RNA sequence: UUUAGAAGGAGAAGUCAUUUAAUAAGGCCACUGUUAAAAAGUGUACCGCCGGAUAGGCGG
């Protein structure tokens, strides 16, 4: 009806008269607000509203949770003029307020909301779902050509690495802190990869992209090189990421 | 005892989360992804769209699946009695079936790749893989399964209907599962991704699910093909076809209630506890299958 | 027994529930308040014994499940509903992370495995958990990663313009923009005792109201202290709050 | 009138992107063509399409894809209305299967007619498909007049009876890919879809970019492909074909021409109840409704 | 002689001192051997060598 | 023990037509760039053999 504390708004299905009205009015400038410290123009067991519980410090509480729809009246034509931002909430007919019974929410089915957004760089986009995802070599599959046992045997093949660390991942770097972790499974990896005991005293790990633009821990994101190779290709791949 | 509790919650132990929709061809599947943006057109209104590239061929979606104990996710009961005596109710029905009469038709759902629902017709070949955690999976092609001849004699089927039935007895306490799926429709083709419940004052047209751009599917959607297995509703042989697990059986594709006689929920429980006769198999099955999914079964206070 | 705190870093979640009473976006901090709480109850069904005391939050990304209508303003998206119309929700997808205030023994190199066991049966504000990124035990002032803070700033909400909470809170507002409605908390009623219809019927019952305050972002590099944030349980007579002192 | 029925539309078509070729080297020349913008004189910005100075040939590339009428069936509120559909549908596919339809659909095609108004002036239009390995024999669209529909082909014959077998027999999916040339001029206008914008203070001419070139509307493309209702009356006086559409006139002369003889909205509540036998015209208008879908209750 | 850094990565190979047509010393790696001459450091005996007087 | 527990968004479409922006115009005058530096890690890795398995080992 007109109510402060009416139920079957937050849920339905929940057949009851649940008034709990306000008869105290404490208004002072305390550290928080409630209805009563609002500007306020306009109860027995509980079945289908949301009930919690509260440590006292001691034992716990079991709460009934009971809306605010004079606060959720308020808030519309105070944020009519204001020019703070505001998220409108349409998710709302009219049977439905009808069949409620509430003439303050039938007014306001439609309601200006309070809201409270974090600063704008922080809401993802496509960007901030692309940056969690790194690439993956196309051609390492099994051992090819050139190669026994994972290991980069032969020569004659490292301008195909070279061209691999190539053609992806070009001009979409990332800051530092987005980039992905060094895990610890990777002494497994090296375990299971193809059968060594351990990692190999005669030989490294390598990437195709190294910490600059894509590249993760997965199952087949590493290439072991030599000491040669690797080291002309510390320059090499830093000669377009300079 | 002689009724339901006043508060009695059960948590679902099917836990979907959202998919997203990538564009790649089927012989670059695992090798190279691009992103499947949501384009925008003219109608005669603003109506968005979605499809594929003119270099593309197939689409990609991944989603992931939770799946928790059905004894331990009893989130609030407000009884002992009853606890316990759906307790011992659940450790008979694992002595006697280990709940795997229900994770063969729950794999047989993820099998025929049922989740892409007007993606299905018009395909070329599917590749669904199913990958948990720690084991791998061979793939499978959903061509070859019917939408109503469930298999019940599969070997994957098998393997992942007993290992996801170990946790709803209660051997474990999780299990993660990971799905890839890669339907073959053709050139610059049309994908249907899904779309929204947002109502607007000015807007008329329909606006698809975004999800960081990259199109996608609600969890509410690719939940519900796998768990479309009820074929034990009264009159089957007149329809031949498996409907949703519910309460009253309304599916809303029909209107008129599957199930909404003394074969429910609601009067097989009121059948089970109480009565504690030998109802057979099937609405045992049907019992633990809506037990399975959850929700709120509280008796109807007034 | 010794004072320490754990970090759960980058915890995203799906759906969890943004629209409170009033404030859409940011959750009920009693959301994190209980999910702290829960997980000391799920640990301490295992016989481990640790108690966990004081949260912070440090938030990363946001996404509210909806689209920008023509300006600015949201529209956002609902699941259909079906057994027992819609009326009001809304659901966010959160990034955030979380420091715990963590007093107990036998908390070096332990109790982590624990705590990624009974995480698995939890749910953030009704969201899902998927994949949190990582648990740590760095007992650094700075082992925060680049986030937000959101902190109990009680400065425009207490010294301000207009006579009252509401002729103040919107005039305290418009000057200040990182500054935000936080719902801190709930009291409302008395009558504590035990009438039917209780989830538990063996605990007191009462009918509560939510309260609010105001809020603010800082950075992990430029902050002021712990003791300014990793909010805190407090109780007095029907007057349960989370508060930082 | 019934629940929530529903259909799927059995043919569907991408959105054609346009390029730019010369004809000595047609088979083996493509450019892009890029939306241009020049103001018009009054504050008003308006884009307009043109060729280069230096090519000869608008090309067009759209592909078709069929699906059986049953396996297009979407919302099934009720099954006597459903078990209906199929029989009516299975007596209408004992003695021809669709072959009425597919045939005018595919010669529709082959008049290159989906070119609104870059068929305004032209000296040669070819039509090629070349969807798998094999190559069709090329089109000539120029020997084809707009009202009669020709029945003796080869290629026609063949491409229809594809798809007239493929719509209720074999396999449940078909492409078929086709590449159209228009030879227009040098460096002439070309006429890409237009863009339905919704910004105030613009009487803007946003022209339609598919893949950041120029493009063909897929509504578009489907409105010359529907075209084929020479069985509505009064067509011996008129003498034009009508797109086929629930209501009974196109929007292009505006009065109504079949508000009540036969549409959706009248004639179904005598067909699928009480089943009475019908012309074999009222029946092609009522398949090729079904084949077009839509909402229906 | 000195080579001439990393100027251009054409040649991957170690460059060499080229002005004036000749070869020759960059006149830092002179400037830098004259100015090795300090024995002032603290644990002087520890390591006992002249250092570059540097800022540190 | 968390405003906890639960949920099918769907099918269908024609945006179209023409249109001249242009006339006129002074960027100015003056202010020391300087201090100082490590490119080079060893910049290349061969035979005589015994061995007949391309196992493995002595010398220049």
């Amino acid at each position: 009806h007109l109510a402060t504390h009416v139920a079957k708004f937050t849920e339905t299905n929940s057949p009851g008269n649940i008034g709990a009205y306000d008869i105290l009015s404490s208004d002072m400038n305390c550290g928080y607000l409630d209805t009563a410290n609002a500007g306020w123009k306009e109860y027995r067991t509980n079945q289908f509203i949301k009930q919690v519980f509260f440590p006292v410090g001691g034992s716990y509480h079991l709460l009934s949770i009971l809306p605010s729809t004079v606060l959720n009246y308020e808030v519309s034509d105070r944020l009519y003029r204001s020019k703070i931002p505001k998220i409108r909430l349409r998710l709302l007919s009219s049977n439905a307020a009808s069949t409620t019974g509430s003439r303050l929410v039938s007014k306001n089915k439609w309601p200006l909301v309070f809201q409270a957004l974090p600063p704008k760089f922080l809401e993802k986009n496509l960007a901030k779902a692309l940056d969690k995802e790194y690439l993956l070599p196309d051609i390492n599959i099994d051992e090819l050509e050139g190669v026994d046992n994972g290991c980069l045997i032969d020569e004659a093949l490292l301008p195909l690495i070279i061209d691999e660390g190539k053609r992806k991942g070009e001009g979409n770097y990332r800051p530092r802190h987005l980039r992905d972790e060094r895990k610890e499974e990777t002494v497994q990896a090296f375990l299971d990869k193809y059968g060594y005991c351990n990692i190999p005293v005669g030989y490294e790990v390598h990437h195709i992209v190294p910490l600059s633009q894509g590249g993760a821990d997965s199952i087949k994101n590493m290439i072991m090189l030599s000491i040669e190779h690797h080291e002309r290709v510390t320059e090499a791949h830093a000669s377009y990421f300079k | 005892l002689k009724s339901r509790p006043e508060n009695l919650s059960f948590a679902r132990c099917l836990n979907t989360t959202e998919a997203k929709f990538w564009q790649t061809d089927f012989l670059k599947r695992h090798t190279f992804k691009l992103p499947l943006l949501i384009t925008d057109k003219a109608v005669l209104q603003k109506s968005q769209s979605c499809t594929l590239s003119t270099e593309c061929d197939t689409l990609r979606i991944d989603f992931g699946i939770k799946v928790l104990p059905v004894k331990e996710s009893m989130y609030s009961c407000s009884d002992y009695n009853y606890r316990t005596a759906i307790y011992q109710k659940i450790d008979e029905y694992i002595a006697e079936d280990g709940f795997l009469t229900l994770a063969k038709r729950y794999v047989n759902n993820i099998a025929n790749a049922r989740f892409l629902w007007r993606n299905r017709k018009g395909a070329e070949i599917i590749e669904t893989i199913v990958t948990i955690e720690d084991k791998e999976y061979p793939s499978f092609n959903s061509k070859s399964f019917n939408l109503d001849t469930f298999v019940e004699d599969n070997a994957t089927i098998n393997e992942i209907a007993q290992q996801i039935a170990d946790t709803f007895a209660g051997k474990r306490e999780y299990l993660n599962i990971y799905v890839t799926c890669f339907v073959k429709i053709g050139c610059a083709m049309e994908v249907y991704p899904s779309q929204e419940m947002t109502f607007d004052d000015d807007d008329k047209g329909k606006k698809l699910f975004k999800f960081e751009g990259s199109a996608g599917m609600h969890s509410q959607k690719i939940n519900n093909a796998l768990r479309t297995i009820d074929t034990w509703y009264p009159d089957y042989t007149t329809y031949e076809f498996p409907i949703p697990v519910e309460n009253y059986g309304a599916a809303r594709s029909i209107g008129i209630p599957f199930r909404p006689d003394t074969k429910s929920f609601y009067k097989l429980i009121d059948r089970m506890i109480l009565k504690n006769e030998d109802l057979p198999i099937e609405d045992k099955h049907y019992v633990m299958a809506i037990l399975i999914r959850g929700g709120m079964f509280s008796k109807k206070q007034e | 027994m010794m004072k320490g705190y754990i970090l759960l870093e980058k915890v995203n979640i799906e759906n969890a529930n943004a629209f409170n009473n009033i404030i859409v976006g940011i959750p009920a901090i009693t959301s994190f308040l209980g999910f702290a709480r829960a997980l000391e109850r799920k640990l301490n069904a295992k016989e481990i014994a640790i108690r966990i005391n004081g949260v912070g939050l440090e938030f990363h990304e946001y996404e509210l499940k909806g689209y920008k209508n023509k300006r600015g303003q949201y529209v956002t998206s609902c699941p259909l509903p079906g057994s027992i119309h819609i009326m009001n929700q809304a659901y966010i997808d959160l990034n955030m992370s979380f420091l715990l205030e963590v007093e107990g023994p036998h908390v070096d190199m332990s109790t982590c495995k624990s705590i990624k066991s009974t995480m698995e049966t939890l749910r953030i504000a009704g969201g899902i958990i998927r994949n949190y990124k990582k648990i740590r035990l760095i007992d650094t002032l700075a082992d925060i990663p680049y986030g937000y803070f959101l902190t109990l700033r009680q400065d425009n909400l207490n010294d301000a313009a207009g006579d009252d909470m509401l002729d103040k809170m919107i005039h305290a507002l418009q000057q200040e923009d990182t500054l935000v409605p936080i719902a801190v908390g709930f009291k409302a009623l008395s009558e504590v005792g035990h009438v039917e219809g209780q989830r538990d019927p063996e605990k007191d019952h009462c009918f509560v109201e939510s309260i609010f305050s105001l809020g603010g972002f800082e950075c992990s590099k430029i902050l002021e202290d712990i003791n300014s944030c990793l909010w805190r349980y407090k109780t007095e007579e029907g007057l349960y709050l989370c508060t930082i002192i």
